């Protein structure tokens, strides 16, 4: 089979240094003058950096003189000026170049931070350059006589060595001589020599250079790369259109940056040529050599001398490094944003008539969004004849298309999205329903997903055009296809506010109400009593009920009974499906508790049943909500009857300590102390009160003389159930304020007496502004944080993606409970949680498995568990996956929107870095700078040192900055001695045996040691119960899980120690390693397999190393990552995520799996 | 020493040479002078020199040049011209048969004679290229005997130059110094066949040339040295006047080109003007170069410094107004009128509109425009080069169409149709054209023509086709 020759599609990409006659082969002529257009007829002057010979046509299938212009005539160079009549498009495609006179160096490699030309050279920057200026000469090829190779010397001394040399010497200078040193470079001999000289003399300082070069050199070499590629003898020109000259209104031009360059460098290179037929002196030409490669380089990267101004304006002209790098830090266009087709938006509003799984769309937008659809399917019907009478008839708004556009609209799923994207639920798709207005209607459910509130926010539309995307929208980014944050369990579509206001109005109790104390058949009637008033919302009441337990195998068991409930929660027993048990709705129905029903109902009976009752929960919550008439009055908020006599006994202790620090009985601050102490208390004080008044002082009367509940006003309900409001703010409302800081931090002695329910006067508010400020720039300033952090981190992960089926190790970690200080600040139960047992367990007896194996570990499993007294499980995690280059579905976890475990394919670790950093704006050393830090890896300020090796251990020499500390094994050596300042107060006894890993002093630890000392679990482990205890003790809910990948992220590399394939101290993926370690076991050498040690890299470090160069140049500097790949002829194979991105086409994950898989295997294959 | 920025290590690097001394340029201009009249003496002593520009004037006369590619004039018009070439072939054809020791007191009249000729530069670089190149032929065969003795037949070239320097041509050295039973000798004879035969260009030299491969060398060597001479003189001078020349471009600096650019093509005019340059007039250097350098300066400035090239009357004729405009500012109180300074100018006046519009130079594409962000002119310049989808697809759609209502017709009548347009085929065809194709032959096709275009005229033939037509 002829393998091929012409267009295929492509795989991988490679990246090089450039041949003078590669360089030509792109070209298709020389630009021979700096002119473009001809000043009148604006056609291109011939050999230009506009013209239609070298590059193209003018205007489509035309000759420029105008002899051809039929599209027939096409191959057809033109006799008069040669043209090739063809697309315009090809004037943005065929490349140029011009020969320049003298040699020049390409300021990408003269200037990059490891200079290229430097270190292959292994000769110093400011030497090369001193040299490239003309301001001395350099030695090249020396020869024996009295001069190094590499040395550089002066006119007089040149002049003088010349004297006594006359040949079998060699000197020159400018770029000619930099080209004349890389050429007479070779390299292999440089291999042999080095490879010597690392092999006699012994220091660290010498082997460790050689080394490194060595294996620099090699790699330049195997690359396919000539040094004197460096110096660029030819210089490409880009195509016309690329930098275009195109008009303006009012007959003005625009041109880009690169036509001034470009036509600066072509002026003095044919200046320097005609310099020469001119036989000018010296210093003439070397003035204009000069200042060609300042033009040149100026052209490639500018900046990096002179940065040379555009004409007329201040502002520096933008060069071809600064249009590959874009802006914006490090954004390359698929980065910061592209603008897309088929796409709108606007303001949205509420739409509680919705079902959850569409929502509302305006009519005229979804007119001009479907378009194309709405022609041919008018047309297909036969209503147009062709399709421009189809847009005639849209354009008309004829009253026959809006039916054909609601048959298009039907089964066709669009998808909506808001701005401030974290999570993927920050986009879903929704199925389109015509509405009459401008505005968006959104379902009330997800607008707890998306974080949006009603207060203006926009929301945008994207249609998925392709069957693929309305597949992929439908069973993918479809709303009820997710009703579980991908962070926890925990459904996302918990009611909101209204809906569990009406809920809980609901389900409550008076003591004493209509038909108190009576009894009815079923829910029916108790509705029926409910409606015709007979009967009170609220009311104590015996009622028969059918419940069903579906406990029996796979089967509904159906019981009845007398339940002892209230009206309202007979009445919403009627939404309740199925299986649920009556008990979960016996109760007041908080938030809390409202979304537990959802959770248990959606483990019961899967997920339709949910959704349905989901809707009805929302649907039955505005209603009742509504009829409930809860509303908020002045007299609502009711302030403490005792609030004044505090105010005025905590005011009587100021002046107690104020007549103390009078007499002298108390110092200044101590005092400061008091004041501010017993201003706390009182504001304890204070809100205890207006606490217990609010909340149970409803003293109501049941057939007897009195009694008292919870209250039935108004903002405590709302406070209570959830729905909105809090302790602290409802504090805020009748109890005083608090106390403010001044922006030093120092907190005022004089906190706010009054509260928002009474006046504030001047001072009070004045005080309450800064906190008000400052409130919102921290907050505005998290959000930045936020998102920063979330870029470092799916920087970091991206790639991974579940690949293989199962690695099979029964590797783990050991999950326990949190338990900490006091009672179990998290449990076991959500610990092990949709995870994967290592290894079967055991009963407080053996020979009985509960759990076998590895098992997914639902709701059943874990109460299994629970029953049983188990306190210990070993679980399989993403950081133990044995797996290479991806990770196991069996390692992850099930947790996903849906319960089932989780799919083969799924990229995972941007849905974990989207985990991590969607609570990142509710977070508060401690704080969301310590998340940065523990993800960083970042050394502690003042860090503790965990002991080497264990065994008993002494206090070695004296004082110099240091007292030595020299361990003691038992059997094994002693040479170990560390050096320990002995002004750091220590803790290790002086007489007692240290496990390694123990306490030698206090304050945080480099988790870096935690893993090379006490191991890789317990380092993981390390990192995941810190940032756990960061985000928890704010009240966020994040699965171990991702967390977890983040760390196999961090440790993805790791440095050598043994030998017997690659160099000793390499630092490299574990990955290569560990595979290149497991097939030398056996087979290849009987045994040579090299040890090597786990590395902790910090996640803005790990992202920096990416196979993939075009992945590199997106998020990192791109000027050097370009060059730094294009020396050693680096060859990206795309097979991540971002670089498939930018390269345009599928993702090798999700959907895309099927493709890139049945690719790769085909690869390097038959 | 080395702060970069090439403008410092040029200003420095020309500081090191020190200012003339009025005398020393004398000096200077007199090595000139030496130089020069040497490669002129050089070339007049060199009989195809003289013979070429014979045979040149025949040619003059011949019409088949003229007089000014020839000579630039003598040292003193076409008659004038024509009594002078004579008296210089004359000089020629006498030096000729006096060949037979005195012929030299003639020969030596023969150069002054073609002296008095002021050769075009041209002319001057062909006569001087092709002695050089002459001088290529010699040292060919001179290196081509050495080779084959020296280095493929072993011979030291110690006995080599013996029997040369002097002969160099006839069998005096190649046919009697091989038996000479040296250790080099009788090596002499493997190479003999080739070393001889290639002799046949040696000998040839001293035929075409008029001298014998000894005169060859002196003659054009004396003038490489003489050459010599000249660029050291005339470089040295320059390099004095770099200081003048950087003096000069200080005043030219924001006319749109670089500084050190302005004092390069200023350089270039200094080497211009030492080129022609002559002391002999009494006229002061520095005041002689300023006019060339300038001139250098401000005509390279006209012609490179913009994005779009503008002949010189039109920048001329743009600086003449602004010109009016700068008085008849303040002078209106306000600012002239655009019509104005169109009767201010001397041509049709209503050019005004038109060349105040060329003038602008073109706004950067990269201007940002507001916000500060990436947003820059350039991305909202929009495409209007494209064509919109929504008219490709009906110009997809009316290939459809056309084609159904073409399989409506006869056969014949489509075919017909088909050719008289362009219609799914290369170009279209001309009514006799579509005859000749068809056997049928003019007014015919017209015919059929009209008729179809009759059936496809009224509606139900039309209805798919007339909405087409917006
Ligand atoms: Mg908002
Ligand atoms: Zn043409
Ligand atoms: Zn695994």
């Amino acid at each position: 089979l002829k393998a091929q020759t012409k267009t295929e599609e492509f795989d991988a990409i490679k990246i090089a240094l450039a041949s003078p006659d590669m360089i030509r082969s792109w070209s298709f002529g020389e630009v021979k003058k700096p002119e473009t257009i001809n000043y009148r007829t604006f056609k291109p002057e011939r050999d230009g950096l506009f013209c239609a010979r070298i590059f193209g046509p003018v205007k489509d299938y035309e000759c420029l003189c105008g002899k051809y212009k039929r599209l027939k005539h096409r191959g057809v160079i033109c006799e008069k000026c040669g043209v090739e009549v063809t697309q315009t498009k090809v004037r943005r495609e065929r490349m140029g170049h011009i020969e320049l006179a003298s040699p020049t160096a390409h300021i990408w490699f003269l200037k990059s931070l490891p200079s290229r030309i430097g270190l292959l050279l292994d000769m110093p920057l400011r030497d090369i350059e001193r040299v490239l200026y003309f301001e001395s000469y350099v030695v090249i090829e020396g020869g024996m006589t009295n001069l190094e190779r590499q040395q550089i010397l002066t006119e007089e001394q040149y002049l003088d060595a010349l004297e006594e040399f006359g040949d079998e010497f060699d000197a020159k200078m400018g770029a000619e001589a930099i080209q004349a040193l890389l050429k007479s470079m070779d390299l292999e001999q440089e291999c042999e020599q080095l490879r010597e000289e690392l092999n006699e003399t012994n220091s660290e300082t010498k082997r460790k250079k050689l080394t490194k070069r060595i294996k620099l050199l090699e790699a330049f070499v195997q690359s396919g790369n000539k040094p004197e590629w460096m110096i660029l003898t030819v210089l490409p020109v880009l195509p016309p259109d690329l930098r275009p000259l195109v008009p303006l209104d009012g007959g003005r031009f625009a041109t880009s940056d690169l036509n001034d360059l470009y036509r600066r460098v072509i002026n003095r290179n044919n200046r320097l040529k005609r310099l020469l037929d001119l036989a000018a002196p010296d210093i003439i030409v070397r003035n204009e050599k000069r200042m060609l490669q300042e033009a040149v380089d100026a052209l490639l990267d500018n900046g990096r001398r002179g940065r040379a101004i555009t004409g007329s304006n201040k502002r520096p002209l933008k060069s071809l490094a600064d249009m590959i790098k874009g802006k914006q830090g490090r954004f390359r266009q698929n980065l910061l944003g592209k603008r897309v087709d088929y796409s709108g938006r606007s303001v949205i509003t509420v739409g509680p008539y919705l079902r959850l799984h569409q929502c509302g769309l305006p009519k005229k937008m979804a007119l001009e969004l479907f378009k194309p659809f709405i022609y041919g399917k008018l047309e297909l019907r036969g209503l147009a004849t062709t399709i421009k009478a189809a847009k005639k008839m849209v354009e008309r708004e004829e009253a026959v298309v809006w039916d054909i556009l609601d048959e298009v609209i039907r089964e066709h799923p669009v998808l909506l999205n808001r701005a401030p994207t974290l999570h993927r639920l920050g986009i879903q798709a929704f199925e389109p329903v015509l509405i009459e207005g401008k505005a968006i209607q959104l379902h009330p459910l997800v607008c707890a997903a998306y974080n949006a509130d009603f207060d203006g926010d926009q929301m945008a539309v994207h249609v998925p055009l392709t069957l693929e995307a309305q597949l992929e929208a439908r069973a993918l980014m479809m709303s009820t296809n997710n009703i579980l944050s991908p962070a926890n369990g925990e459904p996302i579509i918990v009611p909101s506010q209204d809906v569990v206001l009406g809920l809980y109005y609901m389900t409550r109790d008076c003591v004493n109400a209509k038909g108190e104390g009576m009894v009815l058949t079923g829910p029916k009637e108790a509705e029926r009593l409910y409606r015709s008033g007979l009967a009170s919302l609220h009311a104590r009441v015996k009622v028969r009920i059918t419940e069903y337990e579906k406990d029996a195998n796979g089967e509904l068991v159906a019981k009845t009974s007398l339940k002892d409930t209230t009206v309202g929660r007979a009445i919403l027993w009627m939404i309740v499906p199925k299986g649920l048990p009556y008990s979960i709705v016996n109760q007041a129905l908080g938030k809390k508790a409202i979304s537990k029903m959802l959770n248990t109902c959606y483990r019961i009976l899967g997920l339709k049943p949910t959704v349905i009752f989901a809707d009805q929960i929302m649907y039955t919550g505005f209603a009742y909500a509504a009829r409930s008439g809860a509303s908020v009055g002045i007299d609502d908020m009711v302030i403490p009857e005792k609030k004044h006599e505090i105010i005025s006994e905590a005011e009587a202790e100021v002046a107690e300590i104020q007549e103390q620090f009078q007499s002298g009985l108390v110092t200044a601050g101590e005092r400061y102390n008091k004041v501010i102490d017993i201003w706390a208390a009182a504001n304890d004080r204070v809100s205890k009160a207006m606490m217990d008044n609010l909340q149970t002082e409803t003293v109501i009367n049941r057939d007897g003389q009195e009694e008292k509940q919870v209250s039935f006003n108004s903002i405590y309900m709302m406070a209570d159930s959830g729905a909105r409001g809090s302790a602290a703010q409802i504090r805020q409302l009748a109890g005083m304020r608090g106390l403010m800081a001044k922006p030093d931090g120092s907190i005022i002695e004089t906190p706010i007496t009054a509260n928002f329910r009474e006046g504030l006067n001047v001072l009070q508010y004045f005080i309450s502004t800064h906190g008000a400020r400052k409130g919102l720039a921290d907050t505005a300033l998290k959000t930045a944080n936020s998102g920063y952090l979330t870029r470092r981190l799916v920087d970091v992960a991206q790639d991974l993606v579940v690949t293989e089926d199962d690695c099979g190790t029964h590797e783990g970690i050991m999950m326990t409970p949190v338990i900490e200080g006091g009672d179990v600040k998290e449990p076991l139960r959500d610990r092990v949680l949709g995870r994967v047992t290592a290894e079967d367990v055991l009963k407080p007896g053996t020979a009985d498995i509960l759990v076998p194996r590895n098992t997914l570990l639902h709701e059943q499993w874990c109460d299994l568990l629970e029953e049983n007294s188990v306190d210990a499980v070993k679980v399989r995690s993403v950081v133990s996956c044995d797996t290479d280059f991806g990770v196991c579905a069996h390692c992850y976890g099930r947790d996903l929107a849906r319960g089932h475990i989780i799919n083969k394919g799924e990229a995972i670790g941007v849905i974990a870095a989207q985990s991590i950093g969607e609570p990142g704006t509710q977070l508060t050393t401690g704080g969301l700078p310590r998340v940065a830090d523990l993800f960083e890896a970042r050394r502690p300020k003042e860090p503790a040192i965990l002991a080497e090796i264990s065994g008993i251990v002494s206090f070695g020499k004296e004082t110099k900055g240091k007292r030595r500390l020299v361990i003691t094994p038992v059997d094994g050596s002693d040479p170990y001695e560390e050096m320990i300042p002995k002004w750091r107060q220590l803790n290790v006894f002086e007489g007692e045996r240290v496990e390694r890993g123990d306490v030698i002093s206090d304050g945080p630890e480099a988790p870096h040691d935690i893993l090379r000392l006490r191991g890789v679990h317990a380092v993981t482990r390390y990192i995941v119960n810190e940032v756990q205890d960061v985000y928890r003790l704010q009240g966020v809910k994040i699965n171990d899980k991702h967390i977890e990948v983040i760390v196999r992220q961090m440790l993805r590399k790791a440095t050598i120690v043994n030998a017997g394939s690659s160099d000793f101290l390499e630092g490299e993926q574990v990955e290569y390693s560990r595979v290149k370690i497991a097939n030398r076991e056996l087979e290849a050498n009987g045994k040579v397999g090299a040890t090597y040690s786990r590395d902790l890299l910090g996640i803005t470090k790990a992202s920096l190393a990416t196979e993939s160069f075009i992945s590199a140049a997106s998020f990192q500097e791109t000027t050097r990552v370009l060059t730094e790949a294009a020396v050693a002829g680096k060859r990206d194979e795309l097979r991540g995520l971002k670089e498939n991105v930018i390269v345009g086409r599928l993702i090798p994950a999700g959907t895309g799996y099927a493709y890139h898989q049945d690719r790769m295997r085909r690869r390097a294959a038959g | 020493g080395r702060t970069t920025d090439p403008v410092r290590m040029y200003m420095r690097e020309m500081g090191t040479v020190e200012l003339l001394t009025r005398e020393g340029e004398i000096d200077i201009a007199k090595r000139i002078e030496d130089g020069i009249n040497q490669v002129q003496c050089s070339v007049a002593e060199y009989p195809e020199a003289i013979t070429y520009l014979l045979e040149q004037y025949d040619r003059v006369e011949a019409e088949e040049a003229r007089l000014s590619d020839l000579i630039t004039g003598f040292v003193d018009d076409p008659e004038l011209a024509r009594e002078k070439f004579a008296e210089l072939r004359a000089q020629y054809v006498v030096t000729r048969d006096t060949i037979k020791a005195t012929a030299q007191e003639e020969i030596l009249k023969l150069s002054e004679v073609f002296k008095q000729f002021r050769l075009v530069p041209k002319q001057f670089d062909y006569l001087v290229n092709s002695m050089r190149v002459m001088m290529d032929r010699v040292r060919t065969q001179e290196r081509l005997i050495m080779k084959l003795c020296v280095e493929q037949c072993k011979m030291p070239k110690k006995n080599f130059i013996t029997l040369f320097t002097g002969n160099e041509t006839s069998d005096t050295w190649f046919n009697a110094a091989i038996a000479m039973n040296k250790p080099w000798s009788e090596k002499l004879h493997d190479v003999s066949e080739e070393v001889h035969r290639a002799l046949q260009k040696l000998q040839q030299i001293e035929e075409e040339t008029g001298l014998t491969i000894e005169q060859v060398k002196d003659i054009n060597r004396r003038m490489s040295i003489g050459e010599a001479k000249a660029r050291r003189a005339k470089k040295e001078m320059v390099e004095a006047n770099l200081r003048l020349v950087i003096s000069i471009a200080k005043k030219y600096t924001n006319r749109g080109l670089q500084f050190l650019d302005l004092i390069q093509e200023g350089n270039i005019g200094l080497m211009k003007a030492v080129d022609k340059f002559e002391y002999r007039r009494g006229y002061k250097f520095s005041t002689y170069a300023t006019w060339w350098i300038r001139q250098a300066i401000t005509r390279s400035i006209a012609d490179q410094a913009r994005t779009i090239r503008i002949p010189v009357h039109m920048i001329e004729t743009i600086n003449k107004l602004n010109r009016i405009s700068r008085q008849m500012l303040q002078e209106m109180g306000r600012e002239p009128t655009p019509e104005e300074l169109a009767e201010r100018m001397l041509m049709p006046e209503d050019k005004i509109r038109k060349v105040l519009k060329i003038a602008k130079e073109p706004i950067s594409m990269e201007t940002p425009i507001g916000d500060d962000e990436d947003s820059h002119l350039g991305d909202f310049i929009e495409d209007t080069t494209l064509e919109l989808p929504l008219d490709s697809a009906t110009t997809e759609s009316l290939r459809a169409a056309t084609h159904d209502v073409l399989a409506g017709l006869t056969a014949r009548e489509a075919k017909v149709l088909r050719m008289r347009f362009g219609i799914d085929m290369n170009t279209d065809y001309t009514l006799e054209e579509v005859g000749k194709q068809f056997d049928v032959t003019r007014e015919r096709i017209r015919q059929i023509e009209a008729k179809a275009l009759r059936k496809l005229r009224h509606p139900s033939r039309s209805e798919v086709l007339r909405s087409f037509l917006d």
